[PDB]
């Protein structure tokens, strides 16, 4: 449908939403110092 | 510089806060076909 | 449907996600004191 | 206090842990009309 | 469907996000000794 | 250990980036009965 595609609206901010995680998974794991 | 990378870091949180816009605006669409 | 009632609580949990991360990245853009 | 706004951030956590609940029991009705 | 699968699959990645979450909160409110 | 404990929360950030795989490959089959 339409619908399938904020399917991947839903795909495309979770998949975002990872790579904020793993950028502030690195200023821990640096803050570390 | 530091507050620089903080600006891209907070500003993609701006790009998903637009992706999460176009999918809450595919949705009260399906509250559309939903009016039928 | 009432799946598209589900698409909303999967959407409503992305997006209160999305504020844990700032009030995270907060935390450490803090604890640089 | 702290301890307080760290009340608020892991019981908001518990919120978010209710519309994961509510999100896999719409689920487990759509494995309901998938038996049809 | 097996649309209704891969919702399961969005479902079981906002779930696994939602741990890392608590693991990274975690090591926050610990980095503050 | 550290670096450890550090291995296993990079590599479930692997499983996540592995549903996230999965998620994307039932997508690029549901652009499949949208060919029709």
């Amino acid at each position: 449908s339409g619908i399938v595609q904020q399917q991947n609206n839903l795909l495309r901010a979770i998949e975002a939403q990872q790579h904020l995680l793993q950028l502030t998974v690195w200023g821990i794991k640096q803050l570390q110092a | 510089t530091w507050e620089x990378w903080d600006x891209a870091i907070a500003e993609y949180a701006x790009r998903i806060e637009x992706l999460i816009x176009a999918a809450q605006e595919q949705q009260e669409k399906n509250e559309x076909a939903l009016x039928e």
